[PDB]
């Protein structure tokens, strides 16, 4: 209850700073002020279109990597195992084909972005 | 389909052991050492008769060897006792390690008065064998008879009568 | 690719069937089809052009469905049984939707339309471990469970299979969608003999498979994708015209050869069962591909089509290709009816 | 340093296991009891809110099996009120 | 469901009585198999609008429909004047008429021809089946 | 526990649904199988604490763990379709129709 | 309280509404990342602990990949969202009201079937050992390590397998 | 399996977790463990034919045992009956049903 | 193996990161083989009572199972206490 109860409250608190903000100043809406910012001149395009990414592989490569350190965070609990030889080399197991992976990946270029 | 039989609640009547978790963990170790072979007797009926019901008399021992241990308590070391598990009862975890004067001088004083020695590291762990005159349960998880295995066919193989037997093949 | 990525890939490929095969576990059978899914890929998009780009996105988002369907009908087993297998007490409509899911996996009609556009856009060597190698894993998972399979889905998913296996060959000018439909209405006779013996679906499979691998290999020799192509053999290859005439004509069933037999076999089984409806309709309609097949023949080995002058500098160089792989399974695969009952039992 | 702390730390939670050890035959007695009794109380209500039902079995199992099936925490308090179910559900989960 | 029930209805009485109640079974079975086969029409082969899509909807099940009314009603008139309750050949004549009507509403002779034929001959088995017990979908026994 | 299975088999069938119709992005499908994937973390993990069955705790991890790898292969290949077209819209993605 | 789980499982059903609706997948992304959150709260209510939190914190950083790989490939100059198209706003209304009608009837027909509005809270938790020390999620987890490695061997091979997968994928 | 090769080799790659009366960390038995254990006890040796007839006992069991239906369907006519009852004024609940309860130990 | 010792000293100075990363790697493997404090770590965990150890029935064939907690029969513990 008391988790949830100061969550709500720093909610609160942050959308009232909000409502406040947004309802005590002086307002003074026209075009001019209300359009995007590009340095004084206007946007030749839309800023909805297209960007590269040109560390995407290294993005979907994060997503992997993500899941091998789900893999190891039950580890404080795979310590107090009796089989602490078999916990031992699971666990080295896995670091070592994690490394080989990334050393691939580095070998490959898999690393450097796009051009 | 059928009625599940439940004791009555003056059946279920004893005399509470109604100290708290600090008074009990404060003498847990004398206590396992003193009352052993009856809380022995009941968890053994409690893990071969998985019934409740089946060992409340065993149960109802436990609560007065728990209660004749605390007058002994009382009667002759009532206040190093009490200055022990005030002072573990301070803490959020209740640990031993933080009353280790008061708990010499409790340990020390059941030990002149009544004898009482400390159990060791490990002691208490221990599996244990129990003597009990209650029987042993035959049939503890009320199974039925297991079904008849399937007759098995003996003999010595010979080959198939005609061969394959499979439309125009002869062999 | 380089060595290091063919060997994990290859070894991924060979290791996701293996592990369903072998597991008890239905998560770790799921677990297996996953491995064939995500394995296969970088194979299907490998020449990278915009069909091979098509025709491993369309077959990823197919499978990665199926598979999700899979995965639901295993958790709500579970959650019904407490276990990890299919019971005599797993609930129907669970059991419907893994032959549902698994079925939309091999390929089989009315889940069939993936397959034909897939095949066309890729390379031959990989139709072939599509067909064939990619079939074994979702299979082995029905016939564990083949008592429980209901017999109405099948028969229905299986002449289905069948009849536009037959229909969708019959349009087709290029080779790799021949294949898709030959795989489809072969699938169908598989599919529908399952709940009653599965040993005939093997016996199915093992035959299909031994009739297929030789016409890829036959189609990779000098690349044929199309009729018109492969109507050429006569002035290129023309020592494969008897070998292709005769895996054409067993992949239609005809007698005397050894793919009359699981069409013989399963008609027999189905009627011991009293299936004689769908039996006739099955037969019937498994004729349709002999038609097919016909055609290519005409093609091929029986008239000669016009040739072109290039052609003739073909004839001064040298092959190296069949391996002998290719005339043991072509001969295994039309001369082996007369052992035909060392093959059911 | 954290190897000769941590071996200390490991055997004060031995001692800490084992003082619980011992006190855990009185929990299980006075457990054992106190389930009873709830249930005990229910059937009694059972006996009274379900007297004037037609083919009302008061205490019926609903399994086969004669052996002790311990009760669910929905049948211990459905009788209860909404904030002892409350504290059996989230008690333990919901103190921080 | 009551939904099988209500197709169970047509062989509760004997061929040739009760033309109401079979005509309205065989109504229902001809629009469902109608839409069944639109549903597979439009989703395959998507149409301009959506009001061409809705209007082929209703072209494919009525003209469904219409079949399944014939083929229903033309067997039972056929049995009620034969006074012939067991023969296939009622059943093979309502094939043809709704073979025929399917040619009728496409404008086509050669559809009516051979939609007769085939409807006939399968109409015709469907009541030779339903006589000997034969099963569609038999349960595995061997 | 009755009535959360419900809802969360009902939400991986609204997951299915948005897989299996299409609008215009590939990506937005590959959100809907994640979401099928999602709902079916937590049914296996509410049945597993629902049992009390923790050797079965570890198959939960491993549908998250080979749906991450199914969602790495999803993207890799938006990558090669947004390439060939400058859009990920699958009605480009037509050409094996002939 | 005793409505809470199934307010969070009712929560969950509508955010896979939104994105079954597949707005821009900005929003796409925004309503797993809700739907994450939600899901992660039934799991704790369930008495679980490390498999909430692990299933929030892997689908965090799995849509914030999707949010860059959608401002570059999956983007247009007008992003959808559930309000910005009439027919997706009435089907997200339309499908709210389906699921109360829903819930509604089916509590009617059985009213202890699959809905039980009157016994909500009363079975969620079943049986809890109330004296036990070594009960908790992560420990059932951590198995992989000692009593079911090959889990972890097949989990293992699919990451190490998937990055020769994904480099090979994407070289052009 | 398809290929028995775990019994050929003697090993257990996922035999040992397929249910819940399997071994579980820190020996914390699963919910049913004992309904589980009779339904594959008796199943044993039979093939799963005889099994679903002659061990329909233990599998009825253990079936309410984990998905109790039959619980929560009692629970729900006693507390519906009480309702009706309530609300005639035929009916009060005693001090520790309302939470007026004599606490033990 | 003198081309080595160049090749690792190169790399010392010019990889650093990557010289500690195999070498800490590779004392990691190494030191379980040649600690002899390597056993007691299981025996450790084995030692931690987290279960209530239910006693046996004495059917009097029992010579080495503890009557008492304190008998000196059964698993002693002064091993660990003296680590
Ligand atoms: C915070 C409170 C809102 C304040 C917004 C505001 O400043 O006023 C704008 C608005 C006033 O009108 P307006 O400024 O002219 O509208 C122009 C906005 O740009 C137009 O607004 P927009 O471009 O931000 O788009 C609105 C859109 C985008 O808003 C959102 O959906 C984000 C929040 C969803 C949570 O919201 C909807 O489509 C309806 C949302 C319905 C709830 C979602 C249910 C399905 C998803 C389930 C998963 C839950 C996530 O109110
Ligand atoms: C109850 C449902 C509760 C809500 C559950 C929703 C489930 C998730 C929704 C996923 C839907 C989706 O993503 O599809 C996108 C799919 C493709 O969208 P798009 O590529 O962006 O453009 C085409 C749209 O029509 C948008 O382009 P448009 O504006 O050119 O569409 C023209 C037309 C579209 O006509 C429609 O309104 C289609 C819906 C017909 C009513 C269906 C009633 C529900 C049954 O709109 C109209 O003028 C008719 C309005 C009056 C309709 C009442 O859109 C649709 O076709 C309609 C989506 C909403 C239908 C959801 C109902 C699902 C039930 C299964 C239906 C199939 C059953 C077939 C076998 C029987
Ligand atoms: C194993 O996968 O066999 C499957 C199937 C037999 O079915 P089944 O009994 O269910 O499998 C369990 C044990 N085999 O096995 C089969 O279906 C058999 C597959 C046979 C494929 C025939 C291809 C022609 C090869 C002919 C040469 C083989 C030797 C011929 C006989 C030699 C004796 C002279
Ligand atoms: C029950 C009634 C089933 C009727 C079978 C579907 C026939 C629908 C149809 O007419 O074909 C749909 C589609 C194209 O048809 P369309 O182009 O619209 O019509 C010709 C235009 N000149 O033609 C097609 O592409 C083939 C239709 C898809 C396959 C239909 C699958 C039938 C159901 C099998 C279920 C098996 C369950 C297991
Ligand atoms: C195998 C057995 C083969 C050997 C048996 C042969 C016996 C046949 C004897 C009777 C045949 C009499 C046919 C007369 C000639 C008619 C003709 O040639 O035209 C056929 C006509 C062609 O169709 P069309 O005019 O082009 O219009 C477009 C249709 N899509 O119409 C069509 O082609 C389409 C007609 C479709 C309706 C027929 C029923 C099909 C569904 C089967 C139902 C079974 C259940
Ligand atoms: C291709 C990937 C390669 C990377 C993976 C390499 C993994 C190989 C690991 C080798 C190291 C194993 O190290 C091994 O550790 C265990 C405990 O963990 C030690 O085991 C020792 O202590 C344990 C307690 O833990 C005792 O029960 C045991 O009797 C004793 O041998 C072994 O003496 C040591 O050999
Ligand atoms: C295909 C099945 C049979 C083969 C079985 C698999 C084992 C193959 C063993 C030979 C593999 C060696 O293959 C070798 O891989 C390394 C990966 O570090 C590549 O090399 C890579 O790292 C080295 C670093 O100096 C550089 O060449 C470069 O940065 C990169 O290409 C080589 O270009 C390739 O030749
Ligand atoms: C149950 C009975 C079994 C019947 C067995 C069937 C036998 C095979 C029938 C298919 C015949 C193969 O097809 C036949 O192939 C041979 C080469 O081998 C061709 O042979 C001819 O043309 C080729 C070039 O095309 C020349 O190189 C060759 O010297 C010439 O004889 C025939 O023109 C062709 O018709
Ligand atoms: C236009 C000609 C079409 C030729 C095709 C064959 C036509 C014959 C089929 C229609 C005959 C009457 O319709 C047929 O009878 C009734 C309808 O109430 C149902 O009859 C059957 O129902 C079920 C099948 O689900 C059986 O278990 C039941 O024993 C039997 O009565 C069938 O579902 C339907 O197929
Ligand atoms: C017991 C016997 C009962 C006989 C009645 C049942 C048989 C039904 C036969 C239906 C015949 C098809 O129906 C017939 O289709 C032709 C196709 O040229 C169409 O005929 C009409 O339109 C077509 C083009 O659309 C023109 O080319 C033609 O000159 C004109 O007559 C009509 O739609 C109808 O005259
Ligand atoms: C051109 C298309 C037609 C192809 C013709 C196919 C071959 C000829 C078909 C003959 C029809 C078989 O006729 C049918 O046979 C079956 C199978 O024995 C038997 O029928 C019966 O079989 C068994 C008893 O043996 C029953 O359990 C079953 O329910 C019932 O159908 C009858 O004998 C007859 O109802
Ligand atoms: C997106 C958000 C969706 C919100 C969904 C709706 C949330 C509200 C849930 C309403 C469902 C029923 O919610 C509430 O259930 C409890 C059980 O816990 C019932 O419980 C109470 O009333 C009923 C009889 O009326 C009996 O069980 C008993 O007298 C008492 O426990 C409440 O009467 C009912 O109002
Ligand atoms: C072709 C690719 C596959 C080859 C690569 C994989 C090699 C296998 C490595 C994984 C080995 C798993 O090895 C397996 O471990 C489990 C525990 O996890 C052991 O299991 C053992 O202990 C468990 C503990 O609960 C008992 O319940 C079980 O009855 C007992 O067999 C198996 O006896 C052993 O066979």
């Amino acid at each position: 209850m008391n988790l949830y109860t100061v969550i709500f409250i720093n909610i609160l608190l942050s959308l009232t700073l909000i409502l406040v903000a947004f309802w005590l100043p002086q307002m003074n809406l026209y075009s001019e002020k209300a359009n995007p910012y590009e340095c004084g001149f206007d946007p030749t395009s839309s800023a909805r279109l297209p960007f590269s990414m040109k560390f995407f592989l290294v993005a979907i490569t994060f997503l992997l990597f993500d899941l091998e350190i789900a893999l190891l965070l039950p580890l404080p609990w795979a310590i107090q195992t009796i089989k602490t030889s078999t916990m031992m080399i699971m666990a080295f197991i896995l670091v070592t084909i994690l490394s080989l992976g990334l050393a691939y990946e580095w070998t490959q270029k898999g690393l450097e972005w796009t051009e | 389909p059928g009625i599940v039989e439940l004791p009555t609640l003056e059946e279920l009547k004893v005399e509470e052991v109604k100290v708290s978790s600090a008074v009990l963990k404060a003498a847990a170790h004398h206590y396992g050492a003193q009352c052993d072979k009856t809380n022995k007797e009941f968890m053994l009926c409690r893990w071969e008769e998985k019934d409740p019901r089946r060992c409340l008399k065993e149960g109802k021992l436990v609560n007065g060897c728990a209660l004749n241990f605390f007058r002994q308590i009382k009667s002759h070391c009532a206040e190093p006792f009490t200055e022990y598990w005030t002072c573990l009862d301070y803490s959020n975890m209740q640990l031993f390690r933080h009353c280790r004067q008061q708990q010499a001088k409790f340990d020390q004083c059941v030990l002149d008065k009544l004898g009482w020695v400390r159990p060791d590291l490990g002691q208490l762990s221990k599996v244990t064998k129990v003597k009990t005159d209650r029987p042993l349960p035959e049939n503890p998880y009320h199974s039925r008879a297991r079904p008849e295995p399937n007759p098995v066919i003996e003999g010595d193989l010979k080959p198939a009568k005609h061969g394959t037997r499979f439309f125009f093949w002869t062999v | 690719m380089n060595p290091i990525t063919l060997a994990i890939i290859y070894f991924t490929i060979f290791l996701g069937p293996v592990i369903t095969m072998s597991s008890t576990n239905l998560m770790l059978m799921w677990v297996g089809l996953e491995f064939s899914l995500l394995a296969i890929i970088p194979m299907l998009i490998n020449k990278k052009n915009p069909r091979s780009t098509e025709a491993a996105t369309k077959y990823f988002v197919t499978q990665a469905t199926a598979s999700m369907i899979i995965l639901l009908a295993i958790v709500l087993n579970y959650k019904q049984l407490g276990t990890w297998m299919f019971q005599q007490q797993t609930n129907g409509l669970i059991l419907n939707m893994t032959l549902m899911a698994l079925s939309m996996k091999l390929g089989l009609a009315p889940f069939h339309f993936w397959l034909p556009e897939v095949t066309q856009g890729i390379p031959l060597h990989m139709g072939l471990i599509l067909l064939t190698w990619q079939k074994i894993a979702p299979l082995s998972i029905l016939i564990q469970i083949y008592p429980l399979l209901n017999s109405t889905i099948i028969l229905m998913l299986a002449i289905t299979s069948i009849f536009m296996g037959a229909w969708g060959g019959l349009n087709q000018t290029q080779m790799r969608k021949i294949m898709a439909y030959s795989s489809i209405a072969h699938m169908g006779w598989m599919l529908a003999i399952l709940p009653y013996n599965p040993s005939l679906t093997l016996l199915n499979l093992m035959i299909y498979i031994i009739l297929t691998a030789p016409m890829f290999m036959a189609l990779m020799l000098n690349n044929s994708m199309t009729i018109n192509s492969i109507s050429l053999l006569w002035n290129k290859t023309p020592a494969m015209l008897t070998m292709i005439s005769l895996m054409l004509l067993s992949l239609g069933g005809l007698p005397p050869l050894t793919g009359f037999l699981p069409k013989w076999i399963i008609i027999t089984e189905l009627m011991k069962n009293n299936c004689l409806i769908m039996a006739t309709l099955m037969a019937m309609m498994a004729l349709l591909n002999l038609f097919f097949y016909t055609r290519l023949i005409y093609s091929t080995s029986l008239t000669m089509f016009p040739t072109n002058n290039n052609s003739k500098m073909m004839t001064h160089q040298t092959k190296t290709k069949p391996n002998l792989m290719f005339s043991t399974l072509a001969i295994m695969s039309t001369m082996t009816l007369p052992l035909a009952p060392q093959l059911i039992t | 340093r954290m190897m000769r702390w941590n071996q200390e730390r490991r055997r004060l939670l031995i001692e800490d296991l084992e003082a619980r050890i011992a006190l855990m035959p009185l929990f299980q007695a006075e457990k054992d009891r106190r389930t009873l009794q709830i249930l005990r109380e229910n059937l009694e209500e059972e006996a009274i809110i379900m007297k004037d039902v037609p083919n009302w079995k008061v205490g019926e199992s609903v399994f086969h099996t004669t052996r002790w099936v311990p009760p669910l925490i929905g049948e211990m308090y459905g009788l209860r009120t909404k904030e002892e179910m409350s504290n059996a559900n989230f008690g333990f989960t919901w103190y921080t | 469901a009551m939904v099988k029930r209500f197709f169970e209805s047509y062989h509760e009485v004997p061929d040739g009585t009760q033309c109401h109640r079979k005509t309205y079974i065989t109504t229902a079975l001809g629009g469902i198999c109608g839409i069944i086969g639109s549903a597979y029409s439009v989703s395959l082969n998507p149409a301009d609008s959506t009001l061409e899509a809705v209007a082929r909807v209703g072209r494919y099940t009525f003209t469904a429909a219409a079949i399944g009314a014939m083929f229903g009603l033309t067997t039972c008139v056929s049995a009620q004047v034969r006074e012939k309750p067991d023969d296939p050949l009622n059943y093979f004549i309502g094939g043809c008429a709704g073979g025929l009507t399917l040619g009728a509403r496409t404008h086509s002779y050669g559809t009516a021809a051979m939609g007769c034929v085939y409807m006939g001959t399968a109409a015709a088995l469907f009541k030779i089946g339903k006589l000997e017990g034969w099963e569609l979908f038999p349960t595995p026994k061997v | 526990m009755p009535s959360t299975f419900f809802n969360l088999t009902m939400a991986f069938s609204l997951s299915l649904l948005g897989t299996l119709m299409f609008r215009s992005h590939l990506m937005s499908t590959l959100l809907c199988l994640e979401g099928m994937v999602l709902s079916l973390f937590i049914m296996t993990s509410v049945t597993s604490l629902n049992s009390n069955s923790m050797s079965s705790m570890p198959i939960p991890i491993t549908i998250l763990v080979f749906a991450a790898c199914e969602a790495a292969v999803g993207l890799a290949l938006l990558v090669k379709v947004s390439n060939t077209y400058g859009t990920d819209y699958v009605q480009n993605l037509n050409l094996l129709q002939c | 309280m005793n409505n809470y789980i199934f307010v969070l499982s009712s929560l969950f059903l509508v955010g896979c509404l939104g994105l079954a609706l597949k707005p821009s997948p900005i929003y796409g992304g925004l309503g797993l990342i809700v739907s994450g959150f939600v899901g992660c709260l039934m799991v704790l209510g369930f008495g679980g602990s490390f498999l909430g939190l692990m299933v929030f914190l892997i689908y965090l950083g799995g849509m914030l990949v999707v949010f860059g790989y959608t401002t570059a490939m999956a983007t247009e100059e007008y992003p959808e969202t559930w309000g910005s198209n009439w027919l997706i706003l009435g089907f997200l209304v339309l499908g709210v009201i389906m699921e109360v009608f829903l819930i509604c009837v089916l509590n009617y027909y059985d009213e202890v079937g699959v809905i039980n509005l009157d016994g909500l809270g009363d079975w969620l938790m079943y049986e809890v050992d109330d004296v036990g020390v070594m009960l908790e999620g992560g420990i059932g987890v951590a198995a992989m390590y000692s009593c079911a490695t090959w889990m972890m061997v097949v989990a293992g091979w699919s990451l190490f397998a998937g990055i020769f997968i994904i480099i090979e994928i994407t070289r052009d | 399996p398809f290929l028995d090769i775990q019994k050929k080799l003697g090993i257990s790659l996922d035999r040992h977790f397929m249910f819940l009366s399997a071994e579980q960390p820190y020996k914390n038995a699963a919910r049913c463990h004992a309904f589980e254990k009779e339904w594959i006890e008796c199943a044993h040796g039979i093939g799963g034919t005889r099994a679903k007839k002659e061990c329909k006992i233990e599998f009825d069991d253990f079936e309410e045992c984990l998905l109790r239906y039959k619980t929560m369907r009692r629970m729900h006519d006693i507390k519906k009956q009480r309702e009706k009852l309530m609300k005639e004024g035929k009916y009060t609940p005693p001090p520790h049903h309302s939470g007026r309860e004599e606490p033990r130990p | 193996a003198g081309r080595i010792s160049a090749f690792l000293k190169n790399a010392w100075a010019k990889e650093p990161v990557l010289v500690v990363s195999f070498s800490v790697w590779g004392l990691a493997i190494i030191m379980p083989m040649i600690s002899p404090y390597t056993k007691y770590a299981s025996m450790i965990n084995k030692a931690t009572p987290y279960n209530y150890p239910v006693p046996v029935r004495d059917d009097g064939n029992m010579p080495d199972v503890p009557s008492h907690p304190q008998d000196p029969l059964g698993p002693s513990l002064d091993w660990l206490k003296n680590l």
